[PDB]
């Protein structure tokens, strides 16, 4: 929560959660050369209702005993076209570049693994003219970390995105006044040279959840950290759970 | 910042400018218990589990000139008396304390400045006593029986 | 052998005071002003607490009217050197009694009762002092007392119970005799088990075992406490409804009830008068509601416990002081007596009793029809044939005796299916 | 009065100071500049600032646009006069005559 | 109950004639609401209130009844239920609301110290317990008294109950072969 601090207690609140015994997708694709057309249908374009929850794997890869993190690029918006703002977080081996623009993005994009760089270039916009932004940043992630989270989801006109690399529970990244409604998402395939199974068996993974708001059991512990949470319509026992404010 | 509890209040703070951190209780509140004895100008106070210092420092800057400490609380306006018992009260203040009321009379008017309530033991139920042994004196008891009736 | 079981009665309960205007509007002059104009709300309220509290002190003086009535102490009796009569060790019962000790203690096994229960009388007392910081930050009676709800403390301390049962135990001990019928204990105890069947032979030569079984019980009900006795449940029970009655009071000052917050100082820092009004009003309402649900319930709760009450002074007096001619009263039946001790907020009374542990199958004659046509009947007994001789034994041990008049019921007639001994003409 | 005890009403300790709190030096929330910028949009295109982590009083907001009427609702206009909030949205378009 | 109906309840008049006098139906029905359910409140109190007596009334009513048939109409054997002990009988009378019961008690006025024995032990080892009552020592020989009027009698077999065996520390006396 905002600025608040709690300590060594359970807290009823409702929010912008996933459901308790839904499923995840790994939305992650990998090509060498070849784009397969049904890549981009409506299988893996989905909707963006009122947000996505997501869980990324952070794939690292090595040259020369130096490390190097990469994974797949989300982009979230309506239409795709430069007459509607469209919002892409792209990973950069550390650098976390978000950016909300008008973008002219091509019909089958992919972006390119830049440690041991593939057979194609990265394409997913063409765009010398510099168009309008609303919002342009770069924030840092730890290199080292195995899983990334994120937030993100809508209200009242405005974008909000929450992400953590330490851990499991997410803090406040960046909101964004829009006006618009985004309608879909996107994770785009990352085009690479050696990640297969017959290269050092590197996987791509992005699975992705819907959100909606509803009520929690949160535990925070004596340094105030989420460690136990509990949806309260998920089955009898999180009824009795909740219903008692209690974990047993 | 902010540190709050599940209930939604603000309990403790860190400042921006100094980096300090800080918890909040609130203020204290409470009332006041009043013993009073018909045709007096005045009732004794209670104040129920609070020390005197506290209550002539911090509740009260007014003329008190008699006040003491019991197990009850600050007693204001009475004597403290604990050592003598009453078996009927009609000021019983908790946990065994009475009030009880003595205007200094014609002839036994006392000319020491003091207050007619006097902070005393209540004591209702007794039992009888005898001056016999507890023991076989000789393997016979001693005992008390009636000759009269 | 002699068993031996305990069994809490429930005499009293924590007395709430409740300051309403404190309650629902605490410290803000707009609310007080408009509570003003709702009439007598407040005062009904506080009404009937003080009438219930004053019920609780009535029933309080009863009980402790029951256990002094008619007993006479020897004045020397001393409890730091009096405290065994009959090879029966009553150490652990009586607290201190004596003109060199000075009536400041408990008994040990109120000791024990008393330190597992956290909310005592005394506890609200000196959690209530530890009130102006918390003693380290915070707790809950500090934030139910600043919100206008308090324990008050019962007229009579514990103290005091406790020196009224301590002389209610002591009375049955020594030689007045108060309380075992102006015989001593172990007289009274062999009169109360041979008025179950049982001959005075067997309790003359078995004194010690009795004496034995006793301290056993004893020293197995103090040994007994341990987070499954019932008795033990039945006292936190009492304890633990008052908790939740007072934190789910404490909870209604955090309903909105229909305003636009549960809080009077952020519609004061947010509003104008004419419109701070009508989202005052409904946090008023709501909570002289709870309040008045409140008082009912504990209205009907003081008839249960003034039931429980009376029910109690029953067993001081017949079964402590005296011993009853009513069976299955106290106890179950081959019931022997009944201690007292002080619990929080009641009675706790030991029952002794009689236990048979082996038998033996025997062929018995309810009456025997003797020459000139009359009859004899057993009187708490039967009839039994031993070596081909007619003889008595008590109904609750066996043990054969010769047949007089002690043991019969003559008649000068006899019934028709009394069997026929024409050879008796005994003692 | 009857022989009796009595409980009276309740008092609280009296607060002795204040502690007042704001972070010094600021900038300025700008809001006339913004309100009395040249270029006035539509109803259908409403434009929106935020303003956030600044200074700005009602006074010289109101004494430097042209008020012809400033109503509130929810809130009282003499309770913004010494606050602080987290932020102030304001939306601005021109207004139709027949609407 | 009857101070309710002067009360406001948050209204602008505690009166219906006042309110009735002043405003129109659409507007008065929000100030008559407030009134009547703040007396529909005050009255369901008082029910409870009454709800509440009734039971403890019904607990004294039903001890009347327990010490009218076995007080005044017969005397049982319980001590300490009528009266204090040393009770003799009950009367009653109608009181208002009522009834008053008037026990009377053998109240003891002057007292005597005596030494008293609880048993003796006779010879053949037989034993005698004295029948409500104390086996004291008069003129150096054993004689029976009750226990609540000093008046030194013989021993005798409607004194005593009988024991073929006596215990430990009862008194041993062979000089008793009496009636
Ligand atoms: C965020 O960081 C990235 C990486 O450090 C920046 O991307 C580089 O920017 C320079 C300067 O324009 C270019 O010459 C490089 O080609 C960029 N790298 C890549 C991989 O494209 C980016 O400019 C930063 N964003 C902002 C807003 O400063
Ligand atoms: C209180 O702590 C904050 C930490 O956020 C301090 O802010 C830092 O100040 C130093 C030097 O002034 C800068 O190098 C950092 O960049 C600041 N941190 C951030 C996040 O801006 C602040 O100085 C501390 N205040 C005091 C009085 O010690
Ligand atoms: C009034 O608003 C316009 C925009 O509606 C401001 O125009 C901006 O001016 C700055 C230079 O001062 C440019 O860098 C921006 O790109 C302009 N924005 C647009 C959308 O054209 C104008 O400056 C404002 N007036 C004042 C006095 O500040
Ligand atoms: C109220 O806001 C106005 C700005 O709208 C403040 O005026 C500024 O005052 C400082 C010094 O007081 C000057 O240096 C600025 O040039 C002023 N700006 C303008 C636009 O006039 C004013 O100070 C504020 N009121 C108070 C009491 O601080
Ligand atoms: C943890 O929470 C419990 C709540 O019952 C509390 O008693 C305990 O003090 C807390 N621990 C710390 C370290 O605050
Ligand atoms: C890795 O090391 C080799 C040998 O030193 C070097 O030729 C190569 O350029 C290095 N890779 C990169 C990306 O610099
Ligand atoms: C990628 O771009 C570089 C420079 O524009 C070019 O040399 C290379 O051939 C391109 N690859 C493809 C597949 O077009
Ligand atoms: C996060 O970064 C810190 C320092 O860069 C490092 O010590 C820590 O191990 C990193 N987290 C993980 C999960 O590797
Ligand atoms: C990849 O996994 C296979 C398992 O079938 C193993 O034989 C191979 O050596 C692995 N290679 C690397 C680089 O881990
Ligand atoms: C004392 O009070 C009573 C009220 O019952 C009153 O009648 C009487 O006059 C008073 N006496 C004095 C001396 O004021
Ligand atoms: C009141 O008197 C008793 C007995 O004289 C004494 O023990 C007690 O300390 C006194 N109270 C105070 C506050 O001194
Ligand atoms: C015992 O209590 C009674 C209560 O009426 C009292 O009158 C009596 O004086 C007390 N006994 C002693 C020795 O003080
Ligand atoms: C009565 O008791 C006192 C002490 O309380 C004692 O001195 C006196 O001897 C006793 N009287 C008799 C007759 O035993
Ligand atoms: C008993 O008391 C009465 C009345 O005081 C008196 O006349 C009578 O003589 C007394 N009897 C004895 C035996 O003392
Ligand atoms: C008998 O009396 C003596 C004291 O005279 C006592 O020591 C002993 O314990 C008693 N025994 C029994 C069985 O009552
Ligand atoms: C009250 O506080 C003191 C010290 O602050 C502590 O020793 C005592 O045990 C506390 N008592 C209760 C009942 O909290």
């Amino acid at each position: 929560v905002l600025n608040r601090v709690y300590l060594n207690t359970t807290l009823l609140f409702t929010g912008y959660f996933p459901k308790s015994g839904a499923n995840f997708r790994d939305l992650a694709l990998k090509g060498s050369k070849y784009l397969s057309t049904l890549w981009y249908k409506p299988p893996f374009l989905s909707d963006f209702n009122n947000g996505i929850f997501s869980k990324v794997k952070n794939t690292k890869l090595y040259v020369n005993n130096t490390l190097y993190s990469e994974f797949s690029t989300i982009v979230i918006g309506s239409v795709f076209v430069n007459t509607s703002y469209t919002i892409v977080v792209q990973p950069h081996n550390g650098i976390l570049e978000i950016t909300a623009c008008q973008y002219t993005m091509c019909e089958y994009p992919h972006t390119v693994c830049k440690s041991k760089g593939s057979i194609r270039n990265e394409s997913w916009h063409i765009d010398s003219s510099e168009p309008l932004c609303l919002f342009k940043k770069n924030f840092t992630y730890n290199v080292s970390a195995d899983w990334l989270y994120f937030h993100f989801y809508q209200e009242r006109g405005v974008f909000y995105a929450y992400y953590a690399d330490v851990g499991m529970p997410t803090t406040f990244l960046f909101s964004l006044y829009l006006g618009t409604i985004l309608s879909h998402y996107y994770v785009m395939p990352l085009t690479c040279k050696a990640i297969s199974s017959n290269t050092d068996n590197e996987t791509l993974e992005y699975w992705v959840t819907p959100l909606s708001r509803r009520q929690y059991l949160l535990n925070f512990d004596e340094h105030g950290v989420i460690t136990n949470a509990v949806d309260c319509s998920s089955s009898f026992l999180s009824e009795i759970q909740c219903k008692t404010q209690s974990f047993a | 910042n902010l540190l709050y509890d599940s209930n939604g209040n603000i309990i403790g703070f860190k400042d921006f400018l100094t980096n300090k951190t800080y918890t909040i209780l609130p203020c204290y509140s409470g009332r006041v218990s009043a013993a009073f004895y018909q045709n007096s100008s005045s009732p004794a106070l209670l104040y129920r589990n609070l020390k005197c210092s506290y209550v002539l420092n911090n509740i009260s800057f007014i003329s008190q000139p008699f006040y003491f400490d019991s197990y009850l609380g600050c007693v204001l306006n009475a004597v403290n008396l604990t050592s003598y018992s009453v078996s009927s009260c009609d000021l019983r203040m908790g946990s065994g304390f009475c009030i009880d009321y003595a205007l200094p009379s014609s002839g036994s008017a006392s000319r020491g400045i003091s207050s007619p309530y006097r902070f005393v033991t209540f004591e209702p139920f007794n039992v009888s006593f005898v001056n016999d042994s507890v023991e076989t004196v000789g393997g016979l008891f001693e005992i008390q029986i009636p000759t009269n009736f | 052998t002699i068993a031996g079981h305990e069994e809490f009665i429930q005499t009293s309960s924590p007395k709430v005071t409740i300051d309403c205007s404190a309650f629902v509007c605490s410290n803000y002059a707009a609310c007080h002003d408009l509570l003003s104009e709702y009439g007598t709300f407040c005062d009904n309220i506080n009404s009937i607490l003080n009438e219930v509290n004053d019920l609780l002190d009535i029933t309080q003086l009863q009980v402790a009217n029951a256990l002094m009535q008619g007993v006479t102490l020897s004045s020397n009796l001393n409890t730091n050197l009096h405290s065994d009569v009959d090879n029966i060790d009553f150490k652990s019962l009586l607290g201190c009694l004596g003109s060199q000790c000075g009536s400041s203690s408990r008994s040990l096994l109120e000791d024990l009762l008393f330190n597992k229960v956290k909310l005592s009388d005394v506890g609200f007392v000196e959690a209530y002092n530890n009130c102006t910081g918390g003693s380290e930050i915070r707790d809950l009676l500090c934030v139910q007392s600043f919100n206008g709800i308090k324990v008050l403390p019962p007229i009579l301390s514990e103290t005091q119970i406790s020196g009224y049962t301590t002389a209610a135990t002591v009375a049955a001990m020594f030689p007045p005799w108060s309380a075992a019928a102006g015989v001593p204990f172990s007289l009274n105890v062999q009169y109360r088990i041979n008025g179950l069947g049982v001959t005075m032979d067997v309790l003359n030569k078995n004194q010690k075992l009795i004496a034995n079984a006793f301290n056993k019980a004893l020293l197995s009900i103090q040994n007994g406490f341990t987070a499954t006795n019932s008795a033990l449940a039945k006292i936190q029970s009492v304890v633990n409804a008052n908790a939740q009655a007072l934190n789910s009071l404490l909870q209604q000052l955090f309903n909105k009830f229909g305003a636009i917050s549960s809080s009077l100082q952020e519609i004061l820092s947010r509003l104008d008068p004419p419109e701070a009004q009508v989202q005052i009003d409904r946090l008023i309402n709501g909570r002289l509601t709870a309040l008045n649900a409140y008082v009912s319930q504990q209205l009907s709760d003081i008839t249960l416990i003034k039931a429980g009450a009376s029910r109690a002074i029953e067993k001081v007096n017949e079964c402590v002081k005296s011993q009853s001619p009513r069976i299955n009263f106290c106890g179950n039946g081959n019931h022997i007596l009944s201690l007292v001790q002080n619990a929080p907020y009641g009675l706790l009374f030991i029952h002794f009793s009689y236990k048979p542990t082996s038998f033996k199958t025997v062929l018995v004659s309810p009456g025997l029809c003797l020459s000139g046509d009359r009859g004899i009947a057993p009187k708490q007994g039967y009839f039994i044939k031993q070596n081909d001789s007619w003889m008595f034994t008590g109904s609750s041990y066996y043990y054969p005796e010769p047949i007089s008049d002690k043991n019969v019921v003559f008649m000068n007639s006899c019934s028709v299916n009394f069997t026929k001994a024409p050879f008796i003409y005994l003692n | 009065p009857n022989t009796g005890v009595y409980d009276l009403s309740g008092f609280t300790v009296k607060p002795v100071a204040t502690v007042y709190r704001r972070i010094p030096n600021l900038p300025d929330c700008d809001i006339d500049n913004w309100l009395n910028n040249v270029s006035v949009p539509s109803p259908l295109n409403w434009e929106r600032r935020i303003f956030s982590n600044c200074n700005f009083n009602l006074s010289t907001l109101l004494r430097l646009v042209h008020v012809d009427s400033f109503s509130c609702n929810n809130l009282d206009k003499s309770k913004i006069f010494g606050s602080c909030f987290n932020s102030i949205t304001v939306d601005k378009f021109a207004i139709p005559n027949r609407r």
